[PDB]
């Protein structure tokens, strides 16, 4: 029926981030309280994310679990 | 056949670069104005088989990252039209021709004659590497072979020899329409180490000499025309700068295209006014 | 009747099935079927593509770790991978959901459980908690 | 199975090789004795197989092997059945 | 974590573009790599 | 990173761009690759046939 | 008495033969159907099989049809160096 | 109604139909013999419907049924009254 | 025998004939009231009258006039395929 | 919710023309879109 038309849409879809830059990348800490000894951790890292618009790419494929969701037990 | 000219660099620059790299002989004739020092670091950094460092080539805007020790690098450039033809007709054909090859080939001992075979139909050929064959000799091709006949010929039945000849694919006659188009391609070196630039810049000025030579370049690119620029640096955010001396060739070339003809009169009937 | 399915019961089973490295295919809901696997070398660890057709000159198996979990395993229909039939061409797939009349008479709604064909392609179904066949004109499906 | 072939003969060619090292001849003196050997094969010094060429000169030198050397380039196409 | 998630939309002679920017702030021992991807299924976006 | 790898790389080794501590993931057109096709020296790689 | 032997392969492609006609695929509909034939190997429908193309899709609904036998086309040079004594 | 009609004829032309097969002639040899076919009737090989033409060479094959092609294009115009 | 029928519209567009006089109109003035009359279909006043141009407003007075009888042109092209055997 | 309302004028060859700015703050689980449109009734501006 719309073989010659213009068609125009209103659309949802799922957000995305790539990241463009790392900022204030790497924050450490020597924690030793209520430790054997010594260990390093690593603090959070700060990321500069930039939106996938002019390149779009499907969501992951996620492996699925079996368990059912809003489960009842006894 | 539209020609990308950066492709024809790489395809071209890849094998000779290495082979001139893997002597030494010829890089000393190269780098025989520079001083002491800087050709024999040079020479020992890249020269020879058993480099452990390599030179790399590559087109701009990779994803990638590029051995800035070292490394050649390409872009497009400008093209522009320089000379029409009328019509914008180029040449007519007999038969739908590919490109033009050279191959080896041995005499073979046939009865008649001495042929040579090679990899695919001759089409037409050009030149038989110092053979002016005579009408007494016959020289005729068949197939992916050509032949010449055998008397007065006789101690020739293993000549080995070179062949020039063109890629056959149909026998459809048509016409060339294009025109020539004047356009430059830039080159430039990289390096974190300027002594490294200049002797990488030096040893490509030789091997775009010695692509004068090259079938492609005699057929279809023409008309060297080198331009130089000044030494800077390319980049300065970083722990050291970059520096690379950027080169412009320039190319003539024509943007062909086949057009077949299918009006081929076969028959001529004459018929007189009936007053 | 048909043999088109071996699902596999116990996960021990496929445990030894995966220490033998054949393949396994894993069935998903409303979602892509999967293939597992074992790697090989020094370090075992499990893999998963998404290939699913046979290897084949044109056509090779691209696999990548992941941290499977057995929840999926468990729960989730398995099967050995070159055993595994791609369809079994009936109108009414097993475990689905029908609205069939019982002998007074009654309508009742039922999931199907069974294979059984003629020479012909004519097939039956046996309905859960039901103990005699049904036709494929008797049985109509339950929307969602 | 074979659908299309052909052989073709590149070069022939002779070779000459030391009867006392086993290294083939990579450069030559004015009249052309050695001066550099090499183990290579291929990149040996080579000259064509034809008569008139041994009619204007294995006659310099006498720790000399002259080997004859031939080059077969092949060019076929299959269709492997499933 | 995000912050000032932004919708920033230039209007060009090659057409509309998107180039949103935002700020992310992540858990701890995880190591990031540039041109990584991030998806957030529970958030949409509209578009016409 | 990403390497190309030719006739000859395989015998020298792969000169690497960066340092290494240690790798993490490895893969070509064949899929991943395991411990006993590849080895590091002195920050070079080296490969199988 | 072979000295040096060495294999090249120039192109590696798939090629589609219907089982009954016997003829090669040289042209195909939107939908991907068949639109011709030829009995010509060098002329007929081609699918790239070089390493970095396996696993393809524009051909998904022509592989799957049983009519159609696909065969994996080879093309290879190889050098053969000889030594014949003096 | 019809207010303004024409018809003209933009072609006239011999197409070739295989009898087995019945698909059309698409490619043909040096001498006209087949070498393709295909299930399109307007792609399909086709040479004007002239008497000069049939004397200048249906000849060649034998699995062939040489059929006759025409195209009609019409031009109209309507007053579709209210 | 037809083979391939194919109908396209070239032009679609209303023109306006007066229920007396029987002439289409050709001209209006300011306020859009005719100014002149023709009796040629192709020199007539038209309204483009295509999907993208429907519901117009430029002669919104000249349709609500009692005396004038919109007409819609359509003007096509059919394409006709024949077979006719041997 | 609305602040910053501004009325900049350019005074250029083609003539005056206004470019004003605003900064809004909507409601929750409402998405807005590119070049959505607003108007207030309500508040009257003035102009020769």
């Amino acid at each position: 029926k719309y073989e010659n038309h213009t068609v125009t849409l209103k659309i949802l879809m799922t957000l995305r981030y790539v990241v463009s830059d790392i900022l204030k990348e790497s924050r450490y800490q020597y924690t030793k309280f209520n430790q054997p000894k010594s260990k390093f951790e690593n603090l959070p890292q700060k990321l500069l994310l930039k939106r996938e618009d002019v390149i779009v790419l499907q969501d992951p494929y996620k492996v699925n679990d079996g368990i059912e969701e809003d489960l009842e037990i006894q | 056949a539209i020609t990308s000219v950066d492709s024809y660099l790489l395809s071209e620059i890849k094998p000779r670069l290495n082979t001139v790299l893997e002597n030494c002989y010829i890089i000393d004739e190269v780098l025989k104005d520079f001083d002491y020092q800087t050709r024999e670091s040079f020479k020992e950094a890249f020269c020879g088989k058993n480099a452990q460092h390599e030179v790399t080539v590559g087109f701009n805007f990779p994803k990638f990252k590029n051995n800035y020790e070292a490394h050649y690098l390409i872009q497009l450039g400008q093209g522009q039209e320089t000379k029409n033809s009328l019509g914008s007709i180029q040449s007519s054909y007999f038969e739908a021709t590919g490109d033009t090859l050279v191959e080896s080939s041995t005499a073979i001992r046939e009865d008649d004659k001495l042929v040579f075979t090679v990899s695919k139909p001759i089409g037409e050929l050009i030149k038989v590497e110092d053979i002016e064959f005579a009408k007494y000799d016959n020289l005729q091709v068949e197939g992916n072979k050509v032949s010449f006949k055998y008397q007065t010929n006789e101690d020739y039945e293993n000549y080995n020899a070179n062949i020039i000849f063109t890629e056959k694919k149909n026998d459809s006659k048509g016409l060339v329409k294009g025109f020539t188009v004047e356009e430059q391609v830039t080159v430039v070196g990289l390096s974190f180490n300027v002594d490294v630039a200049r002797c990488l810049d030096a040893v490509l000025k030789m091997i775009l000499i010695s692509m004068r030579d090259s079938i492609e370049e005699q057929q279809t690119f023409q008309l060297q025309n080198l331009s130089f620029g000044d030494i800077a640096p390319i980049i300065e955010d970083g722990d050291s700068m970059i520096f690379g001396r950027p080169t412009i060739i320039k190319y003539t070339s024509s943007l062909d295209l086949d057009y077949t003809i299918t009006q081929d009169i076969n028959k001529l009937t004459f018929k007189e006014r009936k007053d | 009747p048909i043999q088109d399915a071996k699902p596999i019961d116990d996960i021990v089973d496929i445990m030894t099935y995966l220490k033998n490295g054949k393949v396994l295919r894993v069935k998903q809901d409303n979602q892509g079927d999967i293939l597992v696997r074992m790697s090989p070398g020094k370090h075992k660890f499990t893999e998963v593509s998404r290939d699913l057709d046979k290897e084949s000159f044109y056509y090779k198996r691209h696999w990548v770790l992941y941290n499977v979990s057995v929840n999926s395993l468990i729960t989730f229909d398995v099967y050995l991978d070159e055993e595994y039939s791609e369809t079994t061409k009936v109108k009414y797939p097993k475990d689905t959901i029908v609205e069939y009349t019982r002998e007074d008479q009654e309508k009742d709604v039922a999931m199907i459980k069974e294979i059984l064909t003629d020479n012909n392609g004519n097939y039956f179904y046996a309905l859960i908690g039901e103990t005699m066949l049904f036709d494929e004109n008797k049985l109509n499906k339950v929307k969602d | 199975s074979i659908e299309k072939k052909e052989e073709v003969i590149a070069h022939n060619e002779v070779v000459f090789r030391s009867l006392t090292q086993g290294l083939y001849v990579k450069e030559v003196d004015i009249y052309s004795d050695v001066v550099s050997y090499t183990k290579d094969v291929d990149e040996a010094l080579a000259m064509p197989n034809t008569i008139n060429f041994k009619n204007s000169r294995l006659i310099m030198n006498l720790d000399l092997e002259p080997l004859n050397k031939i080059q077969k380039v092949i060019y076929e196409t299959h269709l492997e059945g499933l | 974590a995000i912050q000032s998630q932004e919708k920033g939309t230039n209007q060009l002679d090659i057409g509309i573009l998107d180039t949103g920017t935002a700020i992310g702030t992540t858990q701890l021992e995880k190591r990031i790599s540039y041109r990584d991807r991030f998806t957030v299924p529970e958030v949409l976006m509209p578009q016409q | 990173m990403i390497y190309f790898v030719n006739k000859d790389r395989i015998k020298k080794g792969i000169p690497l761009y960066y340092d290494v501590k240690e790798i993490t993931y490895i893969a070509t057109q064949d899929g991943t690759v395991y411990e006993e096709d590849y080895e590091i020296k002195n920050n070079r790689l080296y490969l199988n046939e």
